[PDB]
């Protein structure tokens, strides 16, 4: 008597969240190396897209995720291709290498590590997320509560630093934008704003990493007027 | 297998001793979890009816494996199914009912966050700023 | 417990219904007389269209009337 | 743990690494105690590893440990997996108990 | 048929303006009412904001709808449609895809009696009922309650449902919705207790092949897709993320079963020994069975 | 601490409110989510110092009952209870699966049901059974018995009816000799009431096979 | 008695972690704050529940709507807004 | 909505009389007592229907029309001013005393006169409470049949409070 | 410790008990039924009885039971034992007690079919009673017989039509 039914996507989610620029795969070169590519994600659905034809062509379109992406990133590491950095739903850092398998791309994991509890939630160190430039450490964080640095590595096996920690209790956080740096350390920006406070209070505040020490610290915070956007970087000055 | 065994808890959890009551709450738990989802959910309506009065019960025994199957039927029932028994005593004038409501409230909250929002029980006259983007219809 | 049954008896509902309040269960909580008048006070347009085609403020029951006119 | 009150876990952020049990614990999961249906490895925080700590069993924290502790398919369910690093500390009441009835 | 915030008014035509034919009062939850749906002019589905759907009846020389029948718990409803006379389906702000019937001992009722009965007069409902109003006047208020039929979490928020006798010449007619992010997407009925069990497996299958190919790992390490991830490539299990604000009922996800299609030949021989059933070329055959014939 | 003749005025069901209620620490608030559409009340053994269960209507609690279906499967002669086995699998297996695949208990509960110490299932179980076969217009043969009424013979009351009239609630009931032919009464019965697919309709029940 | 003091325990803990958690007794405005916290996370997290807010509200640009859901999770955000 | 039941086997189970009084009429509910003591019935039952006018038609059909095990069943259906006066003469028949405050006030009831102390004192109900304060008014210490009489509000400390007045107000209204 | 007695169990629907209340519910514990007690073993159960809970019990029981609960005649000839069976009883204990007659209405018996006439029951302690059908409305139904005389011994129809030849055990009514 009960209805049962069968579900499809005929034609899937077209909105764009996010995007990655960097060197995915080699196809149909022998060898060829050109950081001219992009892969394009929104929540569940993905693609791969490729350039350097002057037009934009597609390449593969993945198979169903069934989960919430929350961030894309491309992380380059010296000495290789390129493989996204992913955070989404379930709490996990999910780094997904897409390769050439068979006789179609295909969408390969390399490392995942636990986070938080499975769901979108606020606590859930998702949502903002960027990557050194020069690739040593991707960092996540969440609105309120905690933010997390992993320190990335590479060898004969991709390699994963427990993460470090900061944890303002009260400080839900807006706009992750990161410096780039030359080596020197890896330094990121955030615009805070309280959860608790008789006035609306936004202020900038700098953290840098120390890799002598293994910590994140609070270097900066400066308070700015309440209608504060967002946050960039500039490259050098010198 | 549940549809012949929800009689059988029928009995168990109505009994007088407290042993009957715990042991079989902890049938709900890993019948509840790995049931979930299939399509009952009607014989764990049932199954809850009979479980809520419990929550009062004292023993450590009792009410860790008590807690553990309303857990277990959370998923089984839904998040917001499962809430519309708690939000009356949530608050309550007696320092007891709301001592043991909250702490249901607490694994709830614990395992859904952002499950039980659209469930909660407010209205823009039910709480002070409410969110004015709830209303909103397009 | 005794005044508890107090509230659903024959005397208290003739108390009720003879000050003009009708006894149920949501008047169920009060002794006081002064209140439970507020409680009760608490407790207690169609367009027909003349043919004219202004009727259309014309209510039902006004157009029923120029029924009985017409 | 489940049985044992006295216990206190760790909970805190799990690392990289993966927790060990003795060969009397193995093959049980460090939250309900359950022998069956293994699911995942756990992952403790930097503080649960360090030295001679790290090759202790997470559960007894006494016999060194020898295989990888799994998280039960229930636990994984509830999510009572992700809570943080389930490491117990102290040793309880029953195990000291024990050792000064017997000698 | 038009829907005041709170309440519902029933217009015909008229010179110089048009005139309010009906007018009926909505019962005291119901705020606003954003979508609403008739079925041939007998009965309406009406959504609200905060709570989810009442069913009405036209009642002729009342000249008013009386409610029968309301839902057990807060849904937030975009869209609304009558999939037949006594089932609805409708979508959620939030993103989940629902399926609600009216009960049987309510359907009785509504066919073996008038609707000028329901709002006054007697009908003699069982004493169960009776006391349930007296018992809980803010739950069942409006008598009976929805059973929850279908319940499935699609991320999107559904704009508009289509329901299609036939789609492209097919015989079970499908319900295509389409969402707000764009997208379009199918429930299909299945008619068979049979093949809903094997696509049953083949979800089930599916849904753990990444713990089985790393519990496989583990056992094969022991004694001679390296991360727990591997299959799923990120880390939710398909009845948790299909679940989400409440567990998925009698829906069983088609678009997992199809990337079964999509792995490689080693994978799909070493997932399908789970079966004692048919081969991999016949589960290839049942999946592709519903996008050649099935529409 | 407003009196709840005050608290009452705010809340669209005010009959739920209690004399407590007036005692809570937020007493508008309260009474706004326990009048909220779909909340269920807390369970009503609180305030009771009993332990929520005291014999008194415990003790005289039926053991158990196997379903008919389970106890159609033969056990119960083969294992004696109050107060080697033989069985074929095929058999218990059909019982579960293919014999027992809609079966599902009588009563159950609906949602707003709690189960409060004195309630017993039993007996309300007995009286759905009762108003389902129970009909007017028939008698069983033991009442026929009670009121030495032979099968054939109109009721007692057919007179005060051949006065009064047919039964108010009951317009469509046709007795024999007044509205309804005499020689159509025959054996228990003397009067009688005389006045899809839902899209998803399966076409096919196949059950998982053993074999 | 060791137990509750472990229930104790794990209580400051998971409070700490998920921020909003009832004890015994917690005013309304400490729970409905929690409520708002919550709701706003739904409504800027899901790119859904943005579009919709997005459309319905007219704003220009989505990060204005997500800013502002963000920039309503602060107390004082409502009286800034009427010293414009 | 209820009716009352009689003379009942204490044989007889609610099964039978469902099945006899659906004959008649839906039957909303039946409550047939049991002493929980003996786990016998007390021969006694109410019949609780949907409205009013199945209940009247069951009780002019069934009544004294059955027997149960030869046992005829049984079918039925189911504040004011007051004076204390004093000092009264034994001359005054309680007729008398009516013909006196019917011109003040209508009795709802009849006067009771009783002796204290030999004193033959009397309660008088009158409908009204204004009445009553005209009977006072006029009446009270004054000589009748030879004999000084006290007209006063009869104890409960007496009637005539404002709350009295108030709601003896609303019975009358 | 039972003293070897079987203790029913509740559901059972009843061999005379010793004490009629303490059963074993469908549980294996010991209950008493006035006091609603739960018992581990039969030791526990002997100091409830001793207890003094269950003596208020049994008492308030006891109040709730108080509180509630020229013509023709005919002539019969009752012949009783020669002394075969009463030699085993002489205790005073009503021996001196002559058989008794009553008149019955039909209206109540243990099978409740029929009814409709009365009957002269007879009853002594051992024997068993009997009955005589009496269809006519009145026979032998006398005017003042006596003159007035008044030791009512049970009724004016046993002093009034009765005698007891309790030397030869045979007993006449008319
Ligand atoms: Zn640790
Ligand atoms: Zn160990
Ligand atoms: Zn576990
Ligand atoms: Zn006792």
């Amino acid at each position: 008597d009960e209805l049962y039914l069968y579900h499809l996507t005929l034609k899937k989610q077209t909105n764009f969240v996010h995007s990655c620029i960097g060197h995915f795969v080699d196809l149909e070169a022998g060898s060829k190396r050109e950081q001219s590519q992009l892969c394009v994600a929104t929540e569940t659905h993905l693609e791969l897209y490729d350039t350097a034809d002057g037009e934009l062509k597609l390449i593969a379109k993945f198979q169903n995720l069934f989960a919430t992406i929350t961030s894309m990133k491309s992380l380059d590491l010296p000495h290789w291709p390129t493989f996204l950095a992913l955070t989404s739903d379930s709490g996990n850092l999910s780094i997904v290498q897409i390769i050439m398998h068979a006789g179609a791309l295909r969408l390969k994991t390399l490392v995942n590590q636990p986070l938080t509890r499975t769901t979108l939630r606020r606590v859930s160190p998702i949502s903002y997320m960027e990557i050194d430039p020069n690739g040593r450490c991707i960092i996540l964080s969440s609105v309120e509560q905690n933010k997390l640095c992993f320190l990335v590595d590479y060898a004969q096996k991709l390699r994963i630093s427990s993460p470090l920690e900061i944890i303002r209790p009260h400080m839900v956080t807006l706009d992750m934008a990161v410096v780039d740096v030359n080596f020197n350390n890896p330094c990121f920006v955030t615009l805070e704003i309280d959860n608790a406070a008789t006035q609306l209070s936004v202020h900038l505040i700098f953290y840098v990493l120390e890799l002598g020490l293994n910590h994140i610290v609070k270097k900066a915070d400066y308070l700015v007027n309440p209608s504060a956007n967002f946050v960039l970087s500039l490259p050098d000055l010198s | 297998y549940i549809y012949f065994i929800t009689p059988l808890l029928e009995d168990a959890l109505t009994d007088r001793d407290l042993v009957h009551r715990q042991t079989a709450s902890n049938v709900i738990t890993h019948l509840a979890l790995n049931c979930s989802g299939t399509g009952h959910e009607d014989a764990f309506i049932h199954l809850m009816n009979l479980l809520i009065p419990n929550i009062f019960e004292t023993s450590p025994h009792a009410i860790m494996r008590i807690l553990e199957g309303l857990e277990a039927l959370s998923q089984a029932l839904g998040p917001g199914l499962f809430m519309n028994y708690i939000w009356a005593g949530l608050f309550h004038p007696a320092k007891n009912v709301r001592k043991a409501f909250w702490r249901v409230y607490n694994n709830m909250y614990v395992m859904y966050q952002d499950a039980m929002v659209p469930f909660y029980p407010v209205t823009p006259d039910n709480n002070e700023e409410y969110i004015e983007e709830l209303d909103l219809v397009l | 417990r005794t005044f508890e049954r107090h509230f659903n008896e024959e005397r208290h509902i003739y108390h009720l219904r003879c000050l003009g309040i009708e006894p149920s269960s949501v008047f169920k909580g009060i002794t006081k007389i002064k209140e439970a008048q507020e409680l009760w006070k608490n407790m207690q347009e169609l367009e027909l269209e003349e043919e004219d085609e202004e009727g259309n403020v014309m209510s039902k029951k006004v157009y029923d009337e120029l029924k009985k006119q017409g | 743990s489940r049985h044992q009150f006295d216990l206190i876990m760790c909970l805190k952020q799990p690392g990289v690494q993966t927790g060990l049990l003795c060969e009397k614990c193995d093959g049980k999961c460090p939250i309900c105690d359950s022998y069956v249906r293994p699911k995942r490895k756990v992952r403790v925080c930097e503080n649960c590893s360090f030295g001679k700590q790290a090759k202790n069993c997470i559960i007894c924290n006494l016999n060194v440990g020898v295989n990888d502790a799994f998280y039960c398919w229930e636990c994984c369910r509830l999510g009572k997996d992700k809570d943080g690093c389930p490491r117990i500390l102290n040793l309880g009441s029953n195990r000291l108990d024990r050792h000064f009835e017997k000698k | 048929l038009t829907a005041m915030g709170s309440t519902i008014v029933l217009y015909g035509l008229g010179k110089k303006q048009l005139l309010r034919r009906s007018v009926t009062q909505t019962p005291v939850s119901i705020t606003k009412i954003v979508s609403m749906h008739q079925w041939n002019y007998e009965r309406l589905a009406v959504g609200d904001i905060h709570e989810s759907v009442t069913l009405f009846i036209w009642d002729p020389a009342g000249n008013v709808f009386i409610p029968y029948v309301d839902d057990s718990v807060k849904r937030h409803v975009t869209v609304l449609k009558f999939l037949d006379e006594a089932t609805v389906i409708g979508a959620d702000r939030y993103g989940n895809a629902w399926t609600l019937r009216s009960p049987p001992e309510c359907e009785k009722i509504m066919s073996n009696h008038d609707p000028s009965e329901l709002s006054n007069g007697a009908i003699k409902y069982p004493l169960d009922v009776i006391t349930l109003q007296q018992k809980l006047p803010n739950t069942y208020d409006c008598k009976f309650k929805f059973q929850l039929l279908n319940h499935f979490f699609v991320n999107d928020i559904i704009t508009d449902f289509h329901i299609l006798d036939s789609l492209s010449n097919s015989d079970r007619p499908g319900c295509i919705y389409m969402g707000l992010q764009g997208t379009v997407g199918c429930f299909i009925p299945l008619l068979s207790k049979g093949n809903v069990f094997m696509m049953g497996n083949i979800e089930n299958i599916m849904a753990e092949a990444d713990d089985t190919f790393y519990l496989d790992y583990e056992s094969r390490k022991k004694n001679n897709i390296i991360c727990e991830g591997s299959c799923s490539i990120l880390g939710r299990d398909h009845q948790e993320y299909r679940s989400y604000y409440a567990p998925v009922r009698k829906v069983i996800d088609g678009d997992l079963c199809e990337n079964f299609l999509r792995l490689s030949l080693n994978e799909q021989e070493f997932l399908a020994k789970n079966l004692k059933s048919v081969q991999v070329e016949d589960i290839i055959q049942t999946i592709n069975e519903v996008r050649t014939n099935y529409m | 601490k407003p009196s709840l003749s005050q608290l009452k005025s705010q809340v669209p069901y005010p009959q739920i409110i209690e004399w407590y209620d007036c005692d809570a620490r937020y007493p508008g608030l309260l009474a706004s989510i326990k009048c909220t559409k779909n909340v269920i009340p807390v369970p009503s053994h609180w305030q009771s110092k009993k332990e929520y269960l005291s014999g008194r209507s415990l003790l005289g609690k039926r053991p158990f009952e196997l379903p008919d279906i389970i106890k159609k499967t033969n056990i119960e002669q083969m294992r004696s209870t109050l107060p080697a086995l033989d069985l074929d699998y095929k058999k218990l297996h059909d019982v579960f699966f293919k014999i027992g695949a809609n079966w599902k208990p009588d009563h159950l509960l609906c949602f707003g049901d709690v189960y409060y110490e004195n309630r017993n299932l039993f007996e309300e179980t007995n009286w759905k059974r009762m108003v389902d076969h129970k009909r007017p217009g028939r008698i069983s043969q033991e009442l026929r018995a009670i009121m030495n009424l032979p099968e054939g013979q109109l009721p007692p009351w057919c007179m005060k009816m051949k006065d009064i009239g047919l039964p108010t609630g009951y317009p469509d009931l046709k007795i024999a000799g007044l509205n309804w032919d005499i020689t159509n009464l025959k054996g228990d019965v003397y009067g009688k009431i005389i006045p899809r697919n839902y899209f998803g309709a399966l076409i096919s029940f196949e059950t998982p096979e053993f074999e | 008695m060791a137990e509750k003091q472990r229930q104790l325990k794990l209580q400051k803990i998971y409070k700490q972690k998920y921020i909003g958690l009832g004890d015994e007794s917690t005013t309304r405005e400490q729970w409905q704050r929690n409520v708002r916290n919550d709701t706003l996370n739904t409504l800027q997290g899901h790119s859904a529940s943005l579009e919709y807010v997005s459309l319905s509200r007219g704003d220009l640009s989505i990060r204005d709507t997500r800013i502002h859901l963000l920039k309503s999770m602060s107390p004082g955000y409502k009286a800034y807004l009427r010293e414009e | 909505n209820t009716v009352y039941v009689g003379n009942i086997d204490p044989r007889i189970t609610k099964e039978q009389l469902y099945e006899l009084f659906i004959q008649i009429n839906p039957v909303l509910r039946i409550k047939y007592p049991k002493d929980k003591v003996l786990q016998a019935y007390q021969g006694y039952a109410f019949i609780e229907f949907y409205n009013q006018g199945d209940a009247q038609y069951a009780i002019k059909i069934m009544n004294n029309t059955v027997r149960l095990y030869d046992r005829l069943i049984k079918v039925r259906q189911v504040p004011i001013a007051k004076l204390f006066i004093k000092n009264l003469a034994d001359s005054i028949d309680s007729d008398q005393l009516v013909k006196i405050f019917n011109k003040f006030g209508k009795l709802i009831r009849e006067p009771e006169i009783f002796y204290l102390s030999k004193l033959k004192c009397a309660y008088v109900y009158f409908e009204d409470f204004e009445k009553a304060d005209l009977a006072i008014k006029s009446l009270n210490n004054q000589l009748v049949a030879n004999n000084r009489i006290t007209v006063d509000y009869a104890f409960k400390n007496g009637k005539g409070n404002a709350k009295y007045g108030d709601d003896v107000d609303r019975l009358l209204n | 410790l039972s003293k070897g007695e079987n203790v029913p169990y509740t559901f059972q629907d009843e061999q005379v008990r010793s004490n009629p209340y303490i059963y074993k519910n469908h549980s294996g514990k010991l209950v008493c039924k006035l006091c609603n007690t739960m018992h581990m073993s039969w030791s526990s159960v002997e100091r409830h009885l001793g207890g003094k809970k269950h003596g208020l019990n049994v008492l308030r029981r006891g109040i709730s039971i108080e509180k509630s609960s020229g013509s023709v005649g005919l002539a019969i000839q009752v012949n009783y034992s020669s002394e075969v069976k009463e030699n085993s009883v002489d205790s005073d204990d009503k021996a001196k007690v002559p058989p008794l007659i009553r008149i019955v209405s039909g209206l109540e018996l243990s099978d409740t079919k029929q009814k409709g006439k009365k009957f002269l029951v007879i009853a002594y302690e051992p024997f068993e009673n009997i009955a005589i059908e009496l269809p006519p409305n009145e026979i032998l139904f006398s005017e003042n017989n006596d003159m007035d005389n008044n030791n009512d011994g049970v009724d004016e129809l046993n002093k009034k039509c009765t005698f007891w030849d309790a030397i030869s055990k045979l007993y006449y009514v008319q």
